[PDB]
C-alpha cells in the first residue's frame, strides 16, 4: 500500500482523503495514474463476473482495489482491454466442463491475443505456426489421403 | 497420427502466450488471475 | 493500409455492414484488421471513435470508405506529433477545440486547425512541457475535494 502510495506521488493527498471517505470513484483514480478510466471500468466490471467484489466497496475496499490493479496489470501485459480476457479463462478443459468449447471459440480469442502483437513477435508467429501446420497436414495427409 | 492431436487455434494461443511473457511471471505474480485459471490450463500453457 | 499480411486468408471486404466499436462488442476479424492497420487495443479505439464524431451513439458505424479515412485521418493527427489517443484527446479539450467533429470539417478549417496544433506543439517543444502540465494549467474543470 505504501509502494501504491508512493507510485501515485504528487496526487497523493486528494485521492488518500477521498479513499478515506466511501465517495472514491473510478474517474478521480484513473486521473493519478494517467490510464483511460474506462479500463478501470471495465476491470471492475470483470471481477464483478467473477467470484465477489462487491459494488459498493469496489474502491472502497483496499483489497478490491489492488484486484482490480492486477486486473490492469494483465491487461497491460498482454495490450488487451480485459473483456477478452473473460472467454480466454472460460476456454478451460475442467472449469467449464458442462460447455465444451467450440472451434469458432478458440479462434474468436486467438485472433484476439493475435492482435496484440508486435513485428518480431508475428514474424516469428509466422514462421512457427507455417512449421506446425506442415507437419500437421502432412501426416494426416499420409494417412488418409495418399 | 502417433504424434498429434494438432488444435491450430490453440498453438495460435499458446505461441501468442510465449512471445508476451516467458516463464508466467506476470501472470503468477499477481496470484488473483492465477486464482482464476485451473492449473491444467496453465499446463497448456508451456506444454502443447 | 489492411491486408498485408492476410489475416487468416480472409480478404477485407468494403461492404455495408455495421462493425460495433462498442467496447463491449467481442467482434470479428473486422476489428482486429482495425486493430492491427492503426496499431490500438480496444479501448483506444473506442475513444477514438468518439474523438472522430463525438455524434456517434454507439460503436456501429457503417463500411463505407469515408468513416474508413476519417478514423484513419485522426490517428494521423497524433501520429505526426507522436502522441497517443487519450493524449489527443487531452489536446483538442486543452486547444478548445474538443466541441467541434472531424466526421464533416472545412478543408480550409481543417488546415487552420492542424497549424494550430503544430504551432501548440512546437511551443510546447520549445517550452519543453508535457502535455499533463499544460492540461493542468489550462483546466477549468476543479475537483471537488476537502
Amino acid at each position: 500500500f505504501a509502494n501504491w502510495v508512493n507510485s501515485l506521488g504528487e496526487k497523493a493527498s486528494p485521492i488518500l482523503t477521498a479513499f478515506e471517505n466511501k465517495t472514491l470513484t473510478a474517474e478521480k483514480l484513473a486521473n493519478a495514474m494517467n490510464l483511460d478510466a474506462n479500463l478501470l471500468e471495465q476491470a471492475s466490471i470483470q471481477a464483478q463476473n467473477y467470484k465477489q467484489v462487491t459494488k459498493e466497496n469496489t474502491f472502497s475496499n483496499w483489497q478490491s482495489i489492488d484486484i482490480i490493479l492486477q486486473w490492469t496489470n494483465i491487461a497491460s501485459n498482454l495490450n488487451i482491454s480485459p473483456q477478452g480476457i473473460s472467454p480466454l479463462i472460460a476456454l478451460d478443459y475442467i472449469k467449464p466442463a458442462q460447455k465444451t468449447p467450440t472451434y469458432a471459440q478458440w479462434e474468436n480469442a486467438a485472433i484476439a491475443l493475435t492482435a496484440g502483437l508486435d513485428t518480431q513477435q508475428t514474424h516469428t508467429l509466422h514462421v512457427f505456426l507455417d512449421e506446425s501446420r506442415s507437419t500437421a497436414l502432412s501426416n494426416y495427409y499420409i494417412g488418409k489421403v495418399a | 497420427s502417433g504424434t498429434i492431436p494438432y488444435h491450430d487455434a490453440y498453438e495460435n494461443v499458446r505461441k501468442a502466450i510465449q512471445l508476451q511473457d516467458p516463464k508466467l511471471e506476470q501472470f503468477q505474480k499477481s496470484p488473483a488471475v492465477a486464482g482464476l485459471m485451473h492449473q491444467a490450463s496453465l499446463l497448456g500453457i508451456n506444454n502443447s | 493500409l489492411f491486408n498485408t499480411s492476410p489475416l487468416n486468408g480472409q480478404y477485407f471486404v468494403i461492404e455495408d455492414t455495421n462493425i460495433d466499436l462498442s467496447l463491449n462488442s467481442t467482434d470479428n476479424w473486422h476489428k482486429a484488421v482495425l486493430k492491427r492497420a492503426f496499431n490500438v487495443d480496444d479501448i483506444s479505439l473506442y475513444r477514438l471513435l468518439h474523438i472522430a464524431n463525438h455524434n456517434n451513439t454507439d460503436g456501429k458505424i457503417a463500411n463505407n470508405i469515408k468513416n474508413l479515412s476519417n478514423l484513419y485521418m485522426t490517428k494521423l493527427l497524433a501520429d505526426i506529433h507522436q502522441l497517443t489517443i487519450d493524449e489527443l484527446y487531452l489536446l483538442l479539450i486543452t486547444i478548445g477545440e474538443d466541441k467541434i467533429n472531424l466526421y464533416d470539417i472545412d478543408d480550409k478549417e481543417l488546415e487552420k486547425l492542424i497549424n494550430r496544433l503544430d504551432t501548440l506543439s512546437n511551443w510546447l517543444h520549445t517550452q519543453k512541457w508535457s502535455i499533463y502540465q499544460l492540461f493542468l494549467m489550462t483546466t477549468t474543470n476543479y475537483d471537488k475535494t476537502l
